[PDB]
């Protein structure tokens, strides 16, 4: 028996052993999140330790089989996946220490608090403390305070830790034959052997940068309009040719402009798309929210939820006495056990949230029959992309009508549509230069292209150049502003947010095309269109099985990320913008700052 | 004496399935026909009565139940219990989550996943010898030595396809 | 004064006089074709004599100007067109006689009636009586009757006249230094002195055939597919390898397979693409058709019809008491007086024709800007192609939806697409061999290659060889089947319909490029494309002031006619026809006859 | 006394235009302001009042009206009636299809289509002498000799640009 025969038998033994440890890991981890007891945190650790120890043991064993001795993608792919070496490639102490760093950065961002200098008896966290301010405060200075505090207290603390984090993390990636840690992360998008369907790590930067140029015009116009609008809410604070003060953007970082809607809304006269109140009028309970979601997915020819989902899911918060974490999630425990943990409130945002979450379950269900190691989205940018799709079709005024939620007399005049579209751009378009920029910095830091002594100098240079955004207070290298955002100081790649964002529009357009939809792409609703489901299921059932390029081509009919569908969605807003900006400056000066000098 | 088969407090692991010979008897089969108690009731012969037989008991996973038919790809068919090509009677399965699974995990049910060559119809492999894919004696913890027998792991919370199913195969001569 | 000098003044004079005479001729000609009164046939003749005589009197005087000594091309062409010898180049008797043949043939055709063997009182005229039978009967025998009566009554009558017409028209041809009348007609396409834009007479034959070879595979299948379908319609009258019987093709000659749609429709459970029923159901009238087609040309950027067009056109049959010639015609009387004469029926073919006809009018308006002598289509085929360009866009389901002849909810799939492409093929593709074959016979006759004692033998040989059509009864040389067509017995070149259909798609491929059109060509509607409108108009206003070769190149980028566009337009159907045809013979034997029994 | 010019039963040919002198008079002008009757009302002076004139009348075809203005390219401005480059008042014109055109054809109106040099402003050529493009006295029907006054021919059915238009030019001093 050859190397390939000895590999299958090795993998098979893995899948079976992995199913049990992993199922135990998940159930324990679930019981925790749903029943926070000291007996449970003990169990989640118990099962999480075994399952992790096992992986390590297995990977080290899996490395005893050379993967270029295998002419068989399926198995080759599995063996490669299991070859997550880890920080085990480093020495005993460069692994313990690194994990020490990883944990401390985490615990600092999670426990970090700042206190009101005018009332030091009230110390605020990020959530919900500072966050509330950054979303709702109209006071420039209060806003300035929170913004600066966060980066000045927990920022400076993470600075040293982050520096060592970068050295330690880089060694690892080098020892795994990657250029740097960045290159390690780009790896997720790589494809070796299939022809044309291949994709290199660097091709990602290329395809991100090329595709990003085609976004500037839109963003610049979005920027120009919001700048004008903000000038009104903070007169004298903002220059009409300048960048936007970083602390005025709707949240702690300006990752999303969502909360700017109140003061950037195009037609403030027009009322709600919000059916929050329409839903209550019919005493709708969680049962109906999900049954509906379920009905949505069955409409495109996909399956009912599993009996176990209805039996084992947590649909409503028990309040006090048995408390739970309430962040909405889709759980794929294994052994055909699917469930959602979500503290359903009765809002529209939650009705829609159910459609996102249940997208995941539908995806997870589709790729169940794949080899254990291969059950996951095609890349990091896939799962959420499928999630957002569902949210998009459900929220269309066409769909709320269909459900019997929107008043059947409400017509789609040119104004309600730009209103909504702007709200969309504030979150979807707004976040793209921020996301690109963030990784751009991160990537360059890992290559050595940005020295320690110019970390912050180069960050803000890029926030000005790339994002149109400026520090309201100047920052020396005592700060580490980037790490003051969850993903940075918690070691998660951040480019998925970009690639997904495009994927999801690629999906949409192609799914709506499959579905004979007539109007603007933004009013689309794939509901009732089975041939859409089929076009989607074709890639949904693949999991991590075949290269994301083919996975995409299955649904869109092209081997790459194309930004063109993204523009298409926002096309009627883009025109309005170009005209609204008739006498506004479009673009920014990198030189002007609010503290000036 | 069929109730002494269906309703036996315990069932065998597939790999060590049981054959109970029934002769000199009369049966109605009505005790079977009428019942939503049975998830699978697929015969591969007829659907009448003659008042005349082998009964093979065991447990497999919901998704495995399909493998207990003539033809079928394998693993449970391949290495545990193989039905014959043409020759046949009936096959009865049913959900036993409440009996054969716990919220903690139940691992008493075994199946074989490694073997040199498939079984012949109605053959039975009871052996438990360390395995290497090119023959040769084996001594684990060694690499490429594995234990051919696996534990099922049946939990209340799993999906139907992962729930335990007590299966009974009736054979006619 | 020089020469180019003296020439201008003469042309100027010719121009201002010509206008006056030519208007009086048309306004005469018109009042006849809309009121066939005795005093009107008088007047129509009169002005038309005072106009032809004039041109003759002026043609001679034109020759007195040495054109190959003039350096302004604008005036030379004008001078050149006026240097035309016509038919007065024949002697005294040979001119009155030819004009008598022509007139009699015209009258034998228009006055022909057949009377039922079972009813010497019921007689039917071609239009509507016979024509209705041919467009609608499912009765083999009825159709056999109509078809044969027509060729026995009118056809035999025409035979002697046609033979003598051949001889007299050849004599005029040769007297004007042309090989034969065939070569004479082939002249329209000729261009001398331009380099790379020249085109010779014998070069058209070469081109038509070169290009017809490429159309064969498509026609062959269309044929196969319709043969199978006609076998179900007419059980046991057709061989699965035989040519199609000529009285079964949907009109009197099989010029168009259009009326075979109802019995050839690919997918008949689909919502009908023949909007005739839709139109009737919505109680549309002639006004609605034309007013609708006007709206189409406005949408691309062209002008409305003129106050005069609406006041003066005849869009319906007056009935009896006031009788007219119903042949659809696009009139350019002169002095910016444009109108359409059409006996509009509420059908889809008439809807399409309205666009075609109005197409002509729009072309005529466009080149009203030109010197009198240059006010025409770039060649005989340009006008017809322009008509058909419009008809191309208006017939798309996309456009029917838009006018509301198709439900707004009408959803396009591959079956509706095939239905549409099939119906288009029946008309467009199916006329190609018929037209090509009709002309070739004529051409050959004029060339002398065909003797009187073989006239019908060679027609029917060619019907079998080239068109795959067979006479249902045999025809000795008392017959003259070609003359049963209006164009044959009313002395009109036919190949225009061939060239037209090529140019047609050439133009469309370029026009949809201009309208930034997405998918396959058959899905393009140029409506609302001012860009596409602009392109067309730019080649419209040139009139006859340019060689068609250069004129064409300026629209589409090609010196010659090209079949590629047509072929692309039909591709999806070709591919589908090939697979539909897998259970039947594709092609035909020339030996099977419905009468050899 | 304006309703004696516009409102005049007859009007002359362009090449033979008439001029009416207007002195010692009061005109309100409102007879012209208050009118959608006029298809053309272009003033190269103003649009006000002083209660204080030369009116030139003639018939031209629709598309020839555009030549009755300062500048202007040919034939009617060139050989018939030329307005001076600066010097100007108002130019009124109106569609007279139902008055100067007959459905059978009206050819009374003439214009000069050949002349040995452009007119200066306000000049008036009345001659009917046969024209030769190189000096030469003429006698028809000789070739290269033409009678220089063509008829218009105004039918009821022509396009607007070919229909007759009565035009009155007002001058001030
Ligand atoms: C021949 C081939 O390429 N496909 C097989 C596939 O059928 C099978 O699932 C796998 C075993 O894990 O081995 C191979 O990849
Ligand atoms: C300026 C010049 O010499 N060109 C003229 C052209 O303008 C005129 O329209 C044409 C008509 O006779 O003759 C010449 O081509
Ligand atoms: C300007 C133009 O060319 N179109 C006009 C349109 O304005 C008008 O409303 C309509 C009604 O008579 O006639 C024409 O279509
Ligand atoms: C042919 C076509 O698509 N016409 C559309 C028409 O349906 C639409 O209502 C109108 C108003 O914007 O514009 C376009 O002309
Ligand atoms: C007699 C003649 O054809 N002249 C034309 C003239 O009408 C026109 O204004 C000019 C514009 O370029 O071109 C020609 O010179
Ligand atoms: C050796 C192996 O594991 N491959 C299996 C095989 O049982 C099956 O017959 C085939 C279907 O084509 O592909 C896989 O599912
Ligand atoms: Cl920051
Ligand atoms: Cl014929
Ligand atoms: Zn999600
Ligand atoms: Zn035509």
């Amino acid at each position: 028996s050859t190397t390939e025969e000895l590999a299958k038998t090795f993998l098979e033994t893995f899948n079976y052993e992995a199913q049990e440890l992993s199922y135990q890991s998940s159930v324990a981890s679930w019981n925790y999140n749903t029943n926070i007891t000291e007996e449970n945190v003990q169990n989640m650790n118990n099962a999480g330790d075994k399952w992790s120890a096992f992986l390590k043991e297995q990977s080290t064993l899996a490395q005893m089989y050379p993967l270029q001795e295998i002419q068989n993608l399926t198995v080759k792919l599995q063996l490669q996946a299991l070859q997550q070496n880890g920080s085990s490639v480093l020495s005993e102490d460069k692994s313990k220490r690194l994990n020490t760093i990883l944990n401390t950065m985490s615990t600092i961002y999670s426990t970090g608090k700042v206190c009101n200098p005018d009332n030091p008896q009230e110390c605020l966290l990020l959530e919900p403390g500072l966050n509330e301010i950054m979303a709702n405060s109209l006071d420039y200075n209060e806003r300035l305070w929170a913004w600066e505090s966060w980066r000045s207290e927990v920022g400076k603390q993470l600075r040293p830790l982050y520096e060592e984090y970068v050295v330690l993390k880089n060694e690892m990636a080098r020892a795994n034959h990657y250029e740097d840690y960045g290159d390690y992360w780009r790896g997720d998008y790589e494809v070796n052997g299939v022809d044309g369907y291949d994709y290199s790590r660097g091709q990602l930067i290329e395809d991100v940068e090329h595709t990003f140029e085609e976004i500037k015009p839109l963003y610049e116009h979005l920027h120009a309009y919001v700048r004008a609008k903000l000038m009104n809410a903070y007169p004298s604070y903002i220059s009409p040719i300048g960048c936007l003060p970083a602390h005025l953007l709707g949240d702690m970082w300006g990752r999303f402009w969502t909360n700017l809607y109140s003061l950037t809304v195009p037609f403030g006269q027009k009322p709600n798309i919000d059916v929050t109140d329409a839903m209550v009028d019919q005493a709708w309970d969680a049962q109906r929210i999900f049954k509906e979601a379920e009905k949505f997915f069955v409409s495109v020819g996909l399956p009912n939820m599993t009996q176990g989902f209805w039996e084992n899911s947590m649909l409503t918060d028990p309040g006090n006495v048995q408390k739970a974490v309430c962040h909405p999630t889709a759980w794929d425990l294994g052994k055909g056990d699917f469930r959602i943990l979500m503290c359903t409130k009765v809002t529209m945002d939650d009705f829609l949230t159910a459609h996102h979450e249940m997208g995941h379950i539908q995806y997870d269900m589709a790729y169940a029959a794949q080899p254990f190691l291969l059950r996951n989205g095609a890349n990091e940018g896939f799962h959420e992309a499928v999630g957002e799709i569902m949210s998009l079709s459900a929220a269309t005024p066409k769909h709320l009508k269909s459900i019997g939620l929107l008043s059947p007399d409400f017509q789609e005049d040119n104004e309600t549509e730009i209103n909504f579209l702007l709200k969309q751009a504030l979150t979807i378009v707004g976040t793209l230069p921020f996301t690109y920029m963030l990784e751009k910095w991160r990537w360059m830091v890992f290559k050595g292209e940005i020295p320690k002594d110019q970390w912050m100098k180069k960050w803000w240079e890029m926030k000005r150049e790339i994002v149109g955004v400026v520090e309201p207070v100047p920052h020396d290298e005592t700060y580490c502003d980037p790490a003051s955002l969850f993903h940075v100081s918690n070691d998660y790649s951040f480019i998925r947010y970009y690639t997904r964002t495009l994927y999801q529009f690629q999906f949409q357009e192609a799914l709506c095309q499959a579905a004979k939809h007539e109007g603007p792409l933004h009013k689309c609703d794939i509901s009732n269109s089975t041939e859409a489901g089929q076009k989607l299921f074709n890639m949904l059932r693949l999991g991590k099985s075949e290269p994301w390029t083919l996975a995409l081509e299955n649904v869109v009919g092209a081997k790459n990320m194309n930004v063109r569908p993204l523009l298409n969605y926002f096309e009627p807003l883009f025109t309005w913008l170009k005209d609204q900006n008739k006498n506004s400056f479009v673009g920014w000066s990198t030189d002007w700052s609010p503290y000036a000098d | 004496p069929f109730g002494e088969v269906f309703n036996a407090t315990k069932f065998p692991s597939v790999y060590a399935w049981e054959r109970k010979k029934i002769s000199n008897c009369v049966a109605d089969y009505s005790v079977l026909y009428n019942s939503t108690f049975f998830s699978t009731f697929k015969c591969y012969g007829v659907s009448a009565t003659k008042l005349n037989v082998y009964a093979d008991s065991f447990v497999v996973k919901g998704d495995d139940v399909r493998q207990i038919a003539p033809g079928q790809t394998g693993v449970i068919a391949d290495y545990n219990y193989k039905l014959p090509d043409d020759f046949m009677g009936c096959v009865l399965a049913w959900n036993t989550r409440n009996i054969d699974a716990t919220s903690t995990g139940n691992y008493n049910y075994k199946y074989r996943y490694l073997r040199h060559g498939k079984l012949r119809p109605f053959e039975r492999d009871i052996s438990n010898v360390p395995f290497s894919p090119d023959g040769k004696p084996c001594t684990p913890p060694a690499l490429n030595c594995y234990w051919p027998l696996n534990d099922y792991g049946f939990y209340t919370t799993t999906g139907i396809g992962y729930q335990p199913y007590r299966v009974v195969v009736l054979s006619f001569e």
